[PDB]
């Protein structure tokens, strides 16, 4: 769920930096 | 046409659809599915009107392949959210997916997981059917450029052997 | 709107949605997708699981209305079942104005059926009928079946076992185009017949106190509807007369009575018109009523299976309810003792102080 919330919140700012998710912890 | 093709290429590829279909809710997935249905219907009508033949053939088929790969990948995950999302999105987009028969077969195989029964499983079943019922798709119009022609010749030889 | 996954016509979808259908049963999802393509179907299912809806939705999908052309013919076994199938066709065709449906059964003047068939305002594309009357219409050329595309036979087992019925259905079948869609539906297809939460209590007392006791119980318990099971028709009718005399609106249904009034009162109480109904074991099985929340067994049955069939009228589809029984003789206590061993249920004695009303709602 934590990834879900962080993604919902980050959908506006840094969308194109999303390939790194890949069903894993948020790659920073 | 130039900037439009560039924008659509930047949207389709770069691997954004996969996660963006994980994040959003159910109805948001439905809406994005409607948008992709509209854009693909218009693109396919433009193609079948012969207007784009020079190099748009290869690029269009590449787009179709990349979208097929993205959906086949996202449709295979353990969470519940990804499964329900993929199911809704395909339930919207499958109305117009007259790609190569290879693609329809690939989606049919990927959806044919049939794991432990649940609500998602009950929903996936009608989404595995009602898309194999297309069985009308074109595969020749794509290309003969690569060595794939030799693989087609080998398959034709195997079929000829089978004919006996 | 599960039927929206069926990919059907939108007006038909609205006609189904206004019919309360929201999630298809197993047999619907298993048969409708393939019957839509025009393939023959032979269906066996448990009664009351929406077997009519399958072919109703199918024929409402495949039809393209042609004026004066009969393509869909359904054959049944009774006149009241024919009325029910035409009512189903009507509730399914709310949003389809061009399609017209009609029903044919005995007891009506054949000339009236003929003239309504000749009338363009009543020229039907869907005809539900009994095989004998529709045979009398085809053999007299009162109806034309030279363009039939859909042939449905409900309760096909009895249609094919009875000789007159099978001959009639075959005379109707031979007057239809051979390249048609064919469907048979029945809950019973033996091997012999084209590419197809409930609360349970009891009262142990003597007979002469029953009449006043219910007058107290039916006064204190908070209820939507109440059913009264009796073992005889005379006692039931008497108790209903007395209850209606008791400022308590009540109806009675049992045997020894004409079927017309039975259907009438049954349908009337189904619609929440009165709050008390009394019946013998004639409704021991098959009945489906939602709002019944409190049941009083005035007289116990002889066997445990009949008692469970009685109590099955309450707590429909795993819902909450309350049941209370009368014990006034030795065999009553005997069956009370046998029900617990078979059904693993403790039917405690009803306390005098009353039960919490929320324990059954």
């Amino acid at each position: 769920i934590r990834q879900w919330q962080t993604l919902r919140f980050l959908r506006s700012r840094y969308l194109f930096d999303f390939d790194k998710v890949n069903e894993k912890t948020g790659v920073d | 046409t130039e900037n439009l093709m560039s924008i659509l290429n930047t949207c389709i590829t770069s691997n954004i659809l996969k996660t963006l279909l994980f994040c959003c809710t159910s109805s948001e997935a439905g809406n994005l599915g409607l948008f992709f249905t509209d854009v693909l219907k218009k693109l396919e009508k433009m193609r079948l009107n012969g207007d784009f033949n020079d190099q748009a053939s290869r690029k269009l088929y590449e787009w179709h392949s990349v979208i097929t790969e993205q959906v086949i990948d996202l449709l295979s995950e353990k969470n519940y959210m990804s499964i329900r999302n993929g199911i809704e999105f395909m339930k919207h987009v499958t109305s117009v997916f007259p790609v190569v028969k290879a693609h329809i077969q690939l989606v049919y195989t990927t959806l044919e997981e049939n794991l432990i029964n649940e609500e998602r499983e009950d929903i996936k079943l009608p989404s595995s059917a009602l898309i194999g019922h297309l069985k009308a798709r074109l595969k020749d119009a794509l290309e003969l450029d690569e060595f794939c022609t030799l693989t087609e010749e080998e398959a034709e030889q195997k079929r000829i052997r089978e004919m006996e | 709107t599960g039927f929206k996954d069926f990919l059907l016509k939108p007006e038909l979808s609205r006609a189904i949605i206004d019919c309360g259908f929201e999630h298809p049963s197993e047999v619907q999802q298993h048969t409708i997708p393939q019957s839509i393509h025009g393939t023959d179907v032979l269906c066996q299912a448990k009664s009351g699981l929406g077997k009519t809806a399958v072919f109703v939705l199918s024929t409402l999908q495949q039809l393209d209305p042609v004026p004066g052309e009969v393509a869909v013919v359904v054959i049944c076994n009774a006149r009241e079942l024919a009325y029910q199938i035409r009512n189903e066709y009507l509730r399914f065709s709310k949003y389809m104005p061009d399609v017209k449906t009609a029903v044919f059964y005995g007891g009506t003047p054949i000339s009236k059926d003929a003239e309504l068939l000749k009338n363009k305002d009543t020229a039907p594309h869907i005809v539900v009928a009994t095989p004998g009357r529709l045979k009398a219409l085809v053999r007299e050329k009162y109806i034309d079946l030279s363009h039939v595309k859909n042939f449905v036979i409900d309760e096909c087992d009895k249609v094919l076992e009875e000789l007159d019925m099978r001959r009639d259905v075959q005379e109707i079948f031979r007057a239809t185009p051979r390249d048609k869609q064919v469907m048979m539906f029945s809950a019973t297809l033996s091997q012999e017949i084209q590419n197809p939460g409930l609360q349970q209590y009891y009262i142990k007392l003597e007979e002469r106190e029953k009449n006043r006791k219910l007058a107290q119980l039916l006064d204190d318990l908070e209820f939507n509807q109440v059913i009264i099971f009796v073992k005889s028709t005379t006692r039931a009718n008497e108790l209903t007369k007395l209850l209606n005399a008791s400022n308590f609106p009540a109806i009675t249904v049992h045997g020894h009575m004409k079927q017309e009034e039975r259907i009438a009162r049954y349908k009337a109480f189904k619609d929440f018109e009165k709050r008390i109904c009394v019946s013998t074991d004639v409704f021991g099985r098959g009945i489906d009523i939602e709002r019944i929340n409190l049941a009083i067994n005035y007289d116990l049955t002889n066997e445990a299976d009949q008692y469970l069939h009685r109590v099955g009228r309450a707590g429909r589809f795993g819902t909450k309810g309350l049941a209370i029984s009368f014990v006034s003789s030795k065999e009553d206590e005997e069956v009370l003792a046998k029900i617990q061993e078979r059904f693993d249920v403790k039917i405690a004695e009803f306390p005098e102080e009353g039960i919490d009303p929320s324990t059954y709602l």
